[PDB]
């Protein structure tokens, strides 16, 4: 009748809508008009006697439930062993028609839910699936399951669809969704799948060599995921591949380590599949990187031991280079790396580098040499290529441990370079101090480049002499000037001659307020070239004048024979040559050897200059734990001398230190 | 793409399947297996479908907009069968 | 050619310039008067990249400022002259 | 919602003596005294 | 121009000028305008004046208000409880 409420019959509605809800399960032909009068033939019965009335739909359902799923038990119990087929056709012709009675009572819900132990019909039949699952299927079914997984090698295919329906009816009823699916089927899965590629990892590991093994385990392992993924559910993935990993790899690294050191000494695939496999691993790489360092330690040593007497810089660099080209090659090619193997390389071509034969280290003066040797004009080799050699030169020069003697010796090399218009490039040999800049800082090329800076200021200082030469009254010769603190040189220690150094002179006193000049006689030329325009070596030795002999002359003018009995060398070249002199018809190791004491001091200092950094900051420290900190601090500048911070400590208590008594360290500071 | 809505007194209401899927009772009952689209029913009358579809259009239209929202009128006769089909259509 | 004419055409020089003392390196502390000093050599704080400050005295003795700065500060006397410094 | 308006609008025409009397559906007559504003 | 209407008879809700509303009438029912009159109570709607000519009028809510041709030319309630 009409919408408002009547005390229908029991029975009426309840033959044709039973008899619509076993054609809605099973998905079986259910009329397009019946369905929309079984919504009416509820709402009808929920409403008027003169009470509601669904509390009787709710448990009749439930029952309906209960007896259709004890009878897919008993024709489920009849398929022997092919539970899971019925049980397929089961689910996938239950799970729609659930949904569908579900969608069909929802008036019976929407007046229930102010109720509410198991509402929601839908959870309440699905609820009833469980009470199928709990059944001795549960230990039977999974046992029947896993043995259709069981057959992995060499036992496929069953249809991944009736067993990913299986599984994945697990993952489906839930009001910790996952929990029925990890307690029934995860762990036993889990362990006898451990035991699995545990009998499997012990069988293959007697059969195969031990890259054919690594080899084997890397497919099966890649097989793995995909019939993971063809099975079980997502949830999974990664837990049961970390078992796989488990048993055959990081449960046998002990031989794949030992078989590591052969490995990485031979270039040739199997060294990368051992990264790809130790990498997974808790513990897999180390081992197998402390062999990547000392085969690198090997070889390297190896080639830069080959060049002895050999005097070249040269090859020396090029053999470090060309060693750091071939792992880097390695490392980048094969191992999908990396940051710890390269450091390993790092650290042993850091070993490489510093020789200790009794010398020593014989590292940064050869390395000093190749920058001169490889700046020097040699009229030879090409620019546009010299900064590219430099540009290699950048890593030899990371790897050495004493960068100071480096940097004391490049000053002389320099200087040398520089004051006798030996260079090829200004503007190449400045982009040097810059790489060493950008390499170390500002303190490491400070030096060089105020050193670099003398040319320039020493020219435009020379064009101004030029100008007040001639600006007074009535009226050969050009000067370098130096900022006299960062030039190593020294004068080496004569009357004035033709004179005219102070009519300049002055000029230097009125152009800068206080500034002392001290002239050098050491690096001062003259003018060659006799009158007979083609060798002609006049510089220094200003004596010109019989023709006399050495020995007959020794009553020569105010001067020292200190180094005038050296220079004596005008009778020994070209054009004087006791027994009779004609004229001419035609045309350093001693210096580095004191010069080893310089960075000695430079030393102290940069030592005494930690000391008080240290000391001023933090206000008291115990006497060996100031040191471990000067060391921290001067870490790249060299490795100190625990024989020379302590001395430097009892020279600084004299001047900024003080310490009271020892029976605790202690040192404090004084302002 | 459409769908018809039958009244108890014979009226035809068809509209989009979208815009009848708003109460929970028609789209489940579209829902229904056997593709199934056609609707009918049988205890509730016009004057009372056609006010529900009226709703119906309301807030299938004007929702989340921007102007003033206004009232809605009711029959002071009816609002006992619209009050009841209401509750059935759970809208 | 000629044996004995030697006319002299273009010479050439170098010298470098420093302050007027001899020094040996400001004896307040060990290092030159043109070189940085321990507080700013070490401090590693501004400071001007080729004369830190030359500090002439009226007793005609240069230092450093801040090392005859910080030496005044302590005892006004003077280290090389035991008297005034300024 | 079409409902609870109605509701809404029907206990604005009915005491609240009438909530039961009305027979008007008998699961709503039960929801006719638990709506306060 | 974006306005709803009541067209009947059956009883449709869908939503330019008179033909476009025409096409739209012709969605389900299936049939060429030509053979469709429309009227409002008292008066006959041309096809050549736009849709907003012949609004806002019909709230949506509740709006308001087919007479089909034979052959050539176009030719020819709800309830209430006590
Ligand atoms: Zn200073
Ligand atoms: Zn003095
Ligand atoms: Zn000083």
């Amino acid at each position: 009748m009409s919408l408002k409420p009547r005390v229908v019959d029991f029975d009426e509605t309840w033959n044709k809508l039973l008899t619509t809800i076993k054609a809605v399960v099973m998905l079986e032909y259910v009329e397009r008009a019946t369905w929309n009068d079984r919504f009416s033939d509820i709402y009808a019965l929920c409403v008027a006697y003169p009470e509601p009335l669904g509390e009787r739909l709710y448990t009749e359902t439930k029952i309906f439930l209960e007896n259709h799923v004890r009878h897919l038990h008993k024709r489920v119990l009849e398929s022997e062993e092919q539970v899971l087929v019925m049980y397929h056709r089961y689910w996938e012709e239950y799970s729609k028609g659930a949904d569908y009675m579900d969608c069909l009572y929802r008036y019976l819900n929407t007046q229930f839910i102010k109720k509410n132990p198991l509402m929601e019909i839908g959870e309440l039949a699905l609820d009833m699936w469980r009470k199928l699952m709990v059944e001795p299927l549960q230990a039977i079914l999974i046992r029947m399951l896993l043995r259709e997984i069981k057959n992995d090698r060499g036992g496929e295919d069953p249809n991944q669809k009736v067993i990913h329906g299986v599984i994945n009816s697990f993952v489906h009823v839930e009001q910790f969704p996952l929990k029925f699916y990890q307690e029934i089927f995860e762990s036993p899965f889990l362990t006898e799948t451990g035991e699995y590629y545990k009998q499997e990892a012990s069988n293959l590991l007697q059969e195969s060599n031990c890259s054919q093994y690594m080899e084997k385990v890397l497919g099966r392992l890649k097989d793995e995921e995909i019939r993971c993924r063809k099975y079980l559910h997502p949830s999974s993935y990664t837990k049961v591949i970390h078992e796989c990993q488990q048993r055959m790899v990081a449960d046998h690294l002990q031989f794949l380590h030992a078989e590591c050191h052969n490995i990485i000494r031979q270039e040739k695939n199997d060294m990368a599949n051992m990264y790809v496999l130790l990498r997974a691993v808790s513990t897999g790489l180390p081992h197998m990187i402390q062999e990547l360092q000392n085969h690198i330690h090997d070889e390297g040593l190896r080639a830069t031991s080959n060049l002895t007497q050999e005097n070249m810089p040269t090859l020396f660099v090029e053999s470090v280079l060309e060693v750091h080209g071939k792992f880097v090659q390695l490392i980048n090619t094969v191992l999908n790396g990396d940051q710890h193997f390269m450091s390993a390389l790092d650290k042993a071509l850091t070993s490489v580098v510093n020789y200790r034969e009794p010398s020593v280290c014989k590292a940064p003066e050869l390395l000093a040499k190749y920058c001169d040797n490889l700046l020097k004009k040699s009229a030879g080799m090409t620019e546009n290529e010299v900064e590219d050699r430099l540009t290699s030169f950048i890593t030899v020069f990371k790897y050495i441990d004493d960068k100071d003697v480096f940097q004391k010796f490049y000053a002389r090399m320099l200087a040398k370079r520089l004051i006798h218009g030996l260079s090829m490039s200004m503007d190449s040999e400045e982009a040097m101090i810059n790489k060493l800049k950008q390499a170390c800082g500002y303190e490491f090329t400070s030096k060089l480049h105020r050193m670099y800076t003398d040319m320039s200021v020493s020219a435009d200082l020379n064009n101004k002499f030029n100008n007040f030469i001639k600006n007074q009254d009535t009226v050969s010769f050009q000067i370098y000037v130096l900022q006299a603190g960062a030039w190593p040189l020294t004068q080496a220690p004569p009357q004035e001659l033709e004179k005219s150094v102070q009519m300049f002179e002055l000029f230097y006193s009125q152009h800068f307020s206080g500034r002392k000049l001290t002239w050098l006689h050491y690096l001062c030329t003259g003018e060659v070239k006799m009158n007979l325009k083609p060798v002609a070596m006049v510089t220094t030795y200003q004596m010109a004048v019989s023709e006399v002999s050495y020995k007959e002359l020794q009553d020569s003018t105010q001067m020292n024979e200190k180094e005038l009995t050296k220079t004596i060398s005008l009778l020994d070249v070209k054009m004087i040559n006791e027994s009779s002199f004609s004229l001419n018809m035609n045309f350093t190791p001693q210096e580095m050897e004191q010069t080893r004491s310089a960075v000695d001091e430079d030393r102290k200092m940069y030592l005494q200059a930690a000391i008080v950094r240290i000391m001023k900051a933090r206000k008291v420290l115990r006497h060996n734990a100031l040191i471990q900190e000067v060391i921290s601090q001067s870490r790249a500048r060299f490795n100190p001398s625990i024989s020379m911070i302590k001395k430097c400590i009892e020279v600084l208590i004299d001047k900024y230190i003080e310490r009271s008594q020892a029976s605790a360290d202690e040192y404090s500071y004084v302002a | 793409m459409y769908v018809k809505l039958i009244s108890s007194d014979g009226h035809e209401f068809i509209v989009k399947r979208e815009h009848a899927l708003t109460s929970g009772t028609i789209k489940a009952m579209l829902s229904g297996p056997g593709q199934a689209n056609e609707v009918n029913f049988r205890e509730i009358p016009s004057h009372v479908l056609s006010k529900v579809c009226m709703y119906f259009t309301y807030k299938v239209r004007y929702t989340n907009s921007s102007t003033e929202i206004p009232e809605f009128p009711i029959a002071p006769e009816i609002a006992l069968e619209l009050l009841m089909a209401a509750n059935f259509l759970d809208c | 050619a000629k044996k004995k004419r030697f006319e002299v055409k273009k010479w050439n020089a170098v010298a470098l310039w420093a302050w007027d003392i001899v020094v040996d390196n400001c004896a307040i502390c060990r290092n030159h008067i043109m070189d940085l000093c321990i507080e700013c050599q070490a401090n590693q704080a501004s400071a001007t990249s080729e004369e830190c400050t030359v500090a002439w005295g009226v007793c005609n003795h240069a230092f450093h400022f801040h090392c005859i700065s910080r030496w005044l500060k302590t005892r006004q006397v003077c280290p090389l002259d035991n008297r005034e410094w300024e | 919602t079409l409902k609870e308006r109605c509701l809404q609008v029907v206990r604005s025409l009915v005491k609240p003596e009438n909530y039961r009397r009305l027979d008007i559906v008998r699961s709503l007559y039960e929801d006719l005294e638990d709506h306060p504003n | 121009m974006d306005v709803f209407l009541m067209i009947r008879r059956t009883t449709i809700f869908t939503d330019s000028t008179v033909f476009e509303l025409k096409r739209i009438v012709e969605g389900i029912l299936k049939r060429p305008p030509d053979e469709q009159r429309l009227y409002k109570d008292d008066q006959l709607l041309d096809d050549g004046k736009t849709l907003g000519e012949c609004s806002q009028t019909a709230r949506p809510q509740a709006p308001a208000t087919l007479a089909f041709r034979a052959d050539d030319t176009f030719e020819a309630p709800f309830s209430s409880p006590p």
